[PDB]
C-alpha cells in the first residue's frame, strides 16, 4: 500500500529528477520498485488527473462510449479525460444506481508518531534532493579547500624553517 | 469507402505537385555495371 | 590528423552535424543580436532528436519559426542516416557477414524502436479512420458463427463454479507450467524472484489463490502495463511480451480451464491442427496417407486435375477487432470471461521510454492467446469452406469424424475441397476437379482477370530444389488452373479481416 | 625542421598522370564542339526511344 | 510503544524541498582571508 | 527572437528542481464505431 | 539609374530526378557534356545521363557526406571531397580510387582544380586551404589566415589565382606561388558561402545573406551590389550570356542579369511528395556546357533541371 509520506517523496522526486528516470526515484523509496512508482504516478499523483464530480455531459459521453467500445477502458479513458480506474468505478456505479491494486486508492495518512524508518527516509530523501553539486563537484570542492592546508601549513613552517636559520630549497 | 491502413494515401503524388508537363524520373538501382568504364580507353 | 575509421563514425557524425547547425542559422539567420544563445538551440536540437526516437510530438511554446524549421530539417537528416544504417546492418546480420557483438545489440535496439513507431501510428490510424470492417462483413461473420455453433449443438462454457472438482488440478497444471520457465534457477532478478514467491505461496495454500482468481475474473477490467522486447533470430525478430505475476497466474488458470472445457464440449473440429494427438511428422504422414486414400485420386483419364494450395492468413493476429472479438467470444463463454479476455488485450505496451495503448490487434504474449487465435481461425475456416462443407467434414455432432475421414464416399466426392488442414495460421487445401468444373473456373477467372499475352506462366513460383524432371511443368492450362483456384479462394475473405 | 619519419602510404604510387587522349575528350575537341545542337539531338533521340517504350 | 493514529498537519512536499534548501549541504565556507 | 530554455525529461545535468507544471509542457474517434456496434447489437 | 538591362528569356522546370537517399550537396558536368555527377549525404556518388536523366552508375567509397565533386578537363579523373576529412581521385577508366590526399584536420567543404597546371585546392573547416600536387599527393602549400571555416574556394589561371570565402565573413585573394594573401575583403556582414568568376570579364561575384556583391580583379575593387535575395545563399552560377543564378537555402532561386544587376525571375519550386516544407533548399547549381540547361541539387533529395523558355518575348515578359 501507499503512505502519504511516500507519495509526497514521489512528488518531489519527480519534480527534481524528471518524468523518465523511474529507477532513481524507486531508489529514493524503501520497499518500492520502479514499476509501482511509475504506476502510482500515472494513475493518481499526476497533476493532470481530475478527481472531481462527473459533469452531466461527462456521464452521457461515458455511457455513449462504453456502448461503442465495450471493455476497452484504456481506449475510452483519454477520450473523456480521466483514468481508466475512475471510468470503470463510475460506470459500474451509474449502472447500479439505475439498477487488489493499491495504486488507485488514496494514501493512508501520517500517524501521530511516525515509525522511525518513516522518519529516516525523510531525512535521507532530504539528503538526496539537496545534493545538486556533481558528487565529484562535491569532492573537488572539498579538495580546493583541502590543499589550502598544504600551502598554509608549508608557508608558516617554511617561514619558521628559514626563521630558524636554514634556507632550504625544495628544488 | 473505408481505406485500410494498408493504403492510407498521404502525400499527393508527383504529377499533382509538379504539374502535367514536368517529367519525373525515379532512378533506384542503376544500369551499366561497375566494371564498365565511364571513359573507355584506346586500343 | 587521424582518419575517421569505424569506432569514430558516430561521434564524428555528431561533431559535424552540430558544427553545421552552429554555422547554419545561429550565425547566419540571427538578429537575436545580444547573444544569440546558439549553445541553447543546440540543446533543443539534441532534445528534438531524443523526442523523435521516443515517438513524442515535440512542440516548444514560443520559439521563432526559422529555428523550428532548421531543427526539423536537421532531425530529418539524422533520422535518415540512422535508419539507413539500420537497414544496411540488418542485411549484413541476416546473410551472415558480421559477428561483431555490439552491432547485434545496437541493431536489435534500432529495429525495436522502428517497430514501435510504426505500431503507434497504426493504432492511431485505427482510432481515426475507424473500424476497417464494415457493418455488413461483421454481421455476416457473426451470423455465420451463430449458425455453426447452433448446428453443432454446442453447449456454452459456464463461469467456473464454486465447488468445481477439478480446480486444483487445473491450478497445479498452471503453476507447473509457469515454473517451467525458471528451471535453471538462474541469476534471475527481482521480478522473477517475486513471481516465484507468488507461485510457491499459491502452491502451498491453494484456496486463497483460487478465491483471488475467481474474484479477478469476475470484477477486474483494467490491467497493468505490458513490456515488450524482441528476440533476435537473425533472419527475423520475434516479439516477446512481459506480463506481471498476479495476472500471469489468473491467465494461466483461465487458459487451462478454457482449453479443458473446449475439448470436452468439442469446440474445435478435427482440422484445427496443432492438436494433442500427433506430433507434426505424424501430421505429414497422415496428410500424405489421406491424399493417397481418396477415391480414384491418381486417375487422369477423364482429364481430372488435383490442386494442392498452401498459404498463410498473412496477419490474423494483427487485424483482430476487439469489439467484434468481444461479441464473438460471448457466443462461446460467459459474458464475464469474455469481458475479461477482451479487456485484457487492451493494455499499455512499454519499451524503454516509448508507451502506447493496444486498441486494435491481439497481444500474443497472453496465456489464453492460443484460444483466441484458434477460435478466430475457426471462424475463418468457416468463411473459407462454407457451412455445408464444414458440416460434411466435421461429420454429424453425434458421430464426429477423424482428422481426414468422411462418413461415406458419397459425401466425400460431392465437392472439390477434399482435404483441409489449418496449422495455427497456415492453410493447406487439396481440391480434385473434373474437367468441366476446372474449365468453368478457368473461364470465370479469365473473364475478370484476362491474360491475353500469356504471362500467367511468369509470376508462377516453383520449388527450385528438386530437379526439373520433378518440378512443376508450366502448361497454360495448368498455371491457369493454379491462378484460378487461388483467385477463387482469396475472394472468400474480406480484406479487412485477413488476406492471402 | 624536416622529419625523417615516413609512412607506408607515402611511398611512390601512381607516379604518371594520365592525360585525356585524342578520342576520350581532349580540350581540343571540346574547344571545337557545338554542344547545344548535339544535346537537343540526343534529347530528341531519347524521347523517340521512350515513346517506342510507350 | 507505537501508537498508529492520524497525524496533525502533514509532511507535504514543499516542506521536503524547503528543508533540503535549508540543508545548504555543501555551499562552501569562504576561502579564509589572511 | 527570444529562445526559450530547454528542460529535458532525460538530462538534468546540474540537478535542478522544476515545478511539475513547467516540467510537463515543452484524441479522435471516428463516427463509424457507432454504426458497427449498433449493427452488432441488433 | 542604369541603361536598361538586356532581355533574357525566363526558365522553366522540365525534369525532376529522384534517386538519392540524402541531401544532394554537389553537382558537376563532364567536359564533353554527356553526363553529370552528383554527390550526396548518403555517401554515394551517382553518375547520370544528361540527355535522358537515367542513372548510369553509383560509386560508393566515402564514409560520410560528399560535399564536392569535380571532373578534370585534362585527365580522366574525378576528384571528390567529403566530410570524413578525405579527398579522393577516382580514375574513370576503371571506376576506382587511385589516389587520396591526406592532411586536413576536419571536414572538407569544397574543392577546385587548376585549369592549366595540375594542382588541387581544397578548403576545410579547420580554416585552412591546401594546394595539393595532383600527381604526388603532396601538400605544397597550406593557405592559412582565415579565422573560421573556409566555406568556398575558386581558382583561376590569371592572377590572383585563388579566391576563398569563409564563415568569418571575409574573402581573401591569394597568390598560388608565394602562398599568402594579397587582398582581404570585409564588406560582407555574414558568412560568404558562394563565390563565382565571370567567364569572360575579369570580374567576380560573392554571395551572402546580406546581398551579392560584385568585385573587379586583380585587387578586388568594389563594383556594385545585387540586393533582394534575403536568404542564406548557397550557390552562385553565371552563364556566358550574363545570366546569374542565385540559389538560396530555403529553396527560392533568383535569376539576375549580371551586368546591370536586375533580378529578372524568381523561382520558388515545390517539394517532392513525401517532404516537409521545412526541407526545401538548394545546395548546388550548375549550367550545362552548352549553357542551355540549369541543373540544381536540392535538400529534398531531387535534381531539378530547368531549360530556357523559347516562346516568350520582350512584350510578353517586359523588363521593369
Amino acid at each position: 500500500v501507499w503512505r502519504n509520506t511516500e507519495d509526497e517523496i514521489l512528488k518531489a522526486a519527480v519534480m527534481k529528477y524528471g518524468k523518465n528516470q523511474w529507477s532513481r526515484i524507486a531508489s529514493l523509496l524503501h520497499r518500492k520498485s520502479a514499476k509501482q512508482c511509475k504506476a502510482r504516478w500515472y494513475e493518481w499523483l499526476d497533476p493532470s488527473i481530475k478527481k472531481t464530480e462527473w459533469s452531466r455531459e461527462e456521464e452521457e459521453k461515458l455511457l455513449h462510449l462504453a456502448k461503442l467500445m465495450p471493455t476497452q477502458w484504456r481506449t475510452i479513458a483519454p477520450i473523456i479525460g480521466r483514468t481508466a480506474a475512475q471510468c470503470l468505478e463510475h460506470y459500474e456505479f451509474l449502472l447500479d444506481k439505475a439498477a487488489p491494486n493499491p495504486e488507485t486508492k488514496p494514501a493512508r495518512p501520517d500517524p501521530i508518531d511516525m515509525d522511525e524508518d518513516e522518519l529516516e527516509m525523510l531525512s535521507e530523501a532530504r539528503a538526496r534532493l539537496a545534493n545538486t553539486q556533481g558528487k565529484k563537484a562535491k569532492r573537488k570542492a572539498r579538495e580546493k579547500q583541502l590543499e589550502e592546508a598544504r600551502r598554509l601549513a608549508a608557508l608558516q613552517k617554511r617561514r619558521e624553517l628559514r626563521a630558524a636559520g636554514i634556507e632550504i630549497q625544495k628544488k | 469507402e473505408v481505406v485500410l491502413h494498408e493504403d492510407k494515401k498521404y502525400y499527393p503524388t508527383a504529377e499533382e505537385v509538379y504539374g502535367p508537363e514536368v517529367e519525373t524520373i525515379v532512378q533506384e538501382e542503376d544500369t551499366q555495371p561497375l566494371t564498365e568504364p565511364i571513359i573507355k580507353p584506346v586500343k | 590528423a587521424k582518419t575517421v575509421t569505424k569506432q569514430r563514425v558516430e561521434s564524428h557524425f555528431d561533431l559535424e552535424l552540430r558544427a553545421a547547425v552552429m554555422h547554419d542559422i545561429l550565425d547566419m539567420m540571427p538578429e537575436g543580436i545580444k547573444q544569440n544563445k546558439a549553445r541553447t538551440i543546440l540543446q533543443h536540437l539534441s532534445e528534438a532528436w531524443r523526442c523523435w526516437k521516443a515517438n513524442i510530438p515535440w512542440k516548444v511554446p514560443g520559439l521563432p519559426t526559422p529555428i523550428e524549421n532548421m531543427i526539423l530539417r536537421y532531425v530529418k537528416a539524422k533520422a535518415d542516416w540512422w535508419t539507413n544504417t539500420a537497414h544496411y546492418n540488418r542485411e549484413r546480420i541476416r546473410r551472415g557477414a558480421t559477428v561483431d557483438k555490439t552491432v547485434c545489440k545496437k541493431n536489435l535496439g534500432r529495429l525495436t524502436r522502428l517497430y514501435l513507431k510504426a505500431e503507434q501510428e497504426r493504432q492511431h490510424n485505427y482510432l481515426k479512420d475507424g473500424p476497417y470492417i464494415t457493418a455488413e462483413e461483421a454481421v455476416a461473420v457473426y451470423t455465420t458463427t451463430v449458425h455453426w455453433l447452433e448446428s453443432r449443438r454446442f453447449s456454452p462454457i459456464p463461469f467456473p463454479p464454486l465447488s468445481y472438482k477439478h480446480d486444483t488440478k487445473l491450478l497445479i497444471l498452471a503453476l507447473e507450467r509457469l515454473k517451467e520457465a525458471y528451471s535453471v534457477k538462474s541469476r534471475l532478478n527481482q521480478s522473477q524472484r517475486e513471481e516465484l514467491g507468488l507461485i510457491e505461496q499459491a502452491y502451498d495454500n491453494p484456496h486463497e489463490a483460487l478465491s483471488r482468481i475467481k474474484r479477478h475474473l469476475l470484477t477486474q477490467r483494467a490491467f497493468k502495463e505490458v513490456g515488450i522486447e524482441f528476440m533476435d533470430l537473425y533472419s527475423h525478430l520475434v516479439p516477446v511480451y512481459d506480463v506481471e505475476p498476479l495476472e500471469k497466474i489468473t491467465d494461466a488458470y483461465l487458459d487451462q480451464y478454457l482449453w479443458y472445457e473446449a475439448d470436452k464440449r468439442r469446440l474445435f473440429p478435427p482440422w484445427i491442427k496443432p492438436a494433442d494427438t500427433e506430433p507434426p511428422p505424424l501430421l505429414v504422414y497422415k496428410w500424405c496417407q489421406g491424399i493417397n486414400n481418396l477415391q480414384d485420386v491418381w486417375e487422369t483419364s477423364e482429364g481430372e486435375c488435383n490442386v494442392m494450395l498452401e498459404s498463410r492468413f498473412e496477419k490474423m493476429y494483427e487485424k483482430i477487432d476487439l469489439t467484434l472479438l468481444n461479441r464473438l467470444l460471448r457466443l462461446i463463454v460467459d459474458h464475464n470471461i469474455a469481458d475479461y479476455m477482451t479487456a485484457k488485450n487492451n493494455v499499455v505496451i512499454n519499451y524503454k521510454d516509448m508507451n502506447h495503448t493496444n486498441s486494435y490487434g491481439i497481444i500474443r504474449g497472453l496465456q489464453f492467446a492460443s484460444f483466441i487465435v484458434q477460435y478466430y481461425g475457426l471462424v475463418m475456416d468457416l468463411l473459407v469452406l462454407g457451412l455445408h462443407r464444414a458440416s460434411e467434414m466435421a461429420g454429424p455432432p453425434q458421430m464426429p469424424n477423424d482428422f481426414l475421414s468422411f462418413q461415406d464416399i458419397a459425401t466425400e466426392a460431392a465437392h472439390p475441397i477434399r482435404l483441409f488442414c489449418r496449422y495455427i495460421d497456415r492453410i493447406h487445401i487439396f481440391f480434385r476437379f473434373t474437367a468441366d468444373e476446372a474449365r468453368d473456373l478457368i473461364q470465370r477467372y479469365l473473364t475478370e482477370h484476362p491474360d491475353p499475352n500469356n504471362e500467367n506462366i511468369v509470376g508462377y513460383n516453383n520449388k527450385k530444389c528438386w530437379p526439373r524432371d520433378a518440378r512443376m511443368r508450366l502448361m497454360k492450362h495448368d498455371v491457369n488452373l493454379g491462378r484460378a483456384v487461388f483467385w477463387d479462394i482469396k475472394n472468400r475473405l474480406p480484406r479487412s479481416v485477413t488476406t492471402v | 625542421q624536416l622529419s625523417k619519419q615516413y609512412s607506408s602510404r607515402d611511398l611512390p604510387s601512381h607516379t604518371k598522370i594520365k592525360y585525356r587522349q585524342t578520342t576520350q575528350d581532349a580540350p581540343e575537341e571540346v574547344r571545337n564542339r557545338d554542344f547545344r545542337r548535339e544535346l537537343e539531338e540526343r534529347e530528341r533521340a531519347a524521347a523517340r526511344e521512350k515513346n517506342r517504350d510507350r | 510503544v507505537k501508537n498508529k493514529a492520524p497525524a496533525e498537519v502533514q509532511i507535504t512536499a514543499e516542506q521536503l524541498l524547503r528543508e533540503a534548501k535549508e540543508r545548504e549541504l555543501e555551499l562552501l565556507p569562504p576561502p579564509p582571508q589572511q | 527572437w527570444k529562445i526559450p530554455p530547454c528542460i529535458s525529461n532525460w538530462k538534468n545535468a546540474k540537478g535542478y528542481t522544476i515545478p511539475l507544471d513547467k516540467r510537463l509542457a515543452a484524441v479522435h474517434i471516428n463516427e463509424n464505431f457507432a454504426k458497427l456496434a449498433e449493427a452488432l447489437y441488433i | 539609374t542604369m541603361p536598361k538591362p538586356q532581355w533574357h528569356p525566363p526558365w522553366k522546370l522540365y525534369r525532376v530526378i529522384s534517386g538519392h537517399l540524402g541531401w544532394v550537396r554537389c553537382i558537376a558536368v563532364e567536359p564533353g557534356n554527356q553526363w553529370f555527377v552528383t554527390g550526396s549525404a548518403d555517401r554515394t556518388i551517382k553518375i547520370w545521363d544528361l540527355a535522358s536523366g537515367k542513372l548510369k552508375l553509383s560509386l560508393t567509397g566515402h564514409i560520410s557526406t560528399v560535399r564536392g565533386v569535380i571532373v578534370s578537363t585534362r585527365s580522366p579523373y574525378l576528384f571528390s571531397c567529403g566530410e570524413d576529412k578525405q579527398v579522393k581521385c577516382w580514375d574513370l577508366e576503371y571506376n576506382k580510387v587511385i589516389r587520396h590526399y591526406h592532411g586536413h584536420l576536419s571536414a572538407v567543404y569544397g574543392l577546385d582544380l587548376h585549369p592549366t597546371i595540375d594542382v588541387l585546392v581544397t578548403c576545410s573547416r579547420d580554416s585552412t586551404a591546401r594546394i595539393w600536387d595532383v600527381r604526388t599527393k603532396a601538400s605544397v602549400h597550406t593557405l592559412s589566415g582565415h579565422t573560421n571555416a573556409v566555406a568556398t574556394v575558386r581558382c583561376q589561371a590569371a592572377e590572383p589565382q585563388i579566391i576563398t570565402g569563409s564563415h568569418d565573413t571575409t574573402i581573401r585573394l591569394w597568390d598560388l606561388v608565394a602562398g599568402k594573401t594579397r587582398v582581404t575583403l570585409t564588406n560582407h556582414k555574414k558568412s560568404v558561402r558562394a563565390v563565382v568568376l565571370h567567364p569572360r570579364h575579369y570580374t567576380f561575384a560573392s554571395g551572402s545573406p546580406d546581398n551579392i556583391k560584385q568585385w573587379k580583379f586583380p585587387d578586388g575593387s568594389f563594383i556594385q551590389n545585387l540586393s533582394g535575395h534575403n536568404a542564406i545563399i548557397n550557390t552562385l552560377t553565371v552563364n556566358s550570356d550574363g545570366v546569374l543564378v542565385s540559389g538560396a537555402d530555403n529553396g527560392t532561386m533568383h535569376l539576375w542579369d549580371w551586368r546591370t544587376g536586375y533580378n529578372f525571375q524568381r523561382v520558388h519550386a515545390a517539394v517532392q511528395p513525401g517532404s516537409l516544407d521545412s526541407e526545401s533548399g538548394i545546395f548546388a547549381c550548375a549550367f550545362d556546357q552548352s549553357e542551355s540547361r540549369l541543373l540544381t541539387a536540392e535538400a529534398d533529395k531531387t535534381i531539378k533541371v530547368y531549360r530556357e523558355d523559347d516562346t516568350a518575348t520582350e512584350e510578353t515578359h517586359p523588363v521593369s
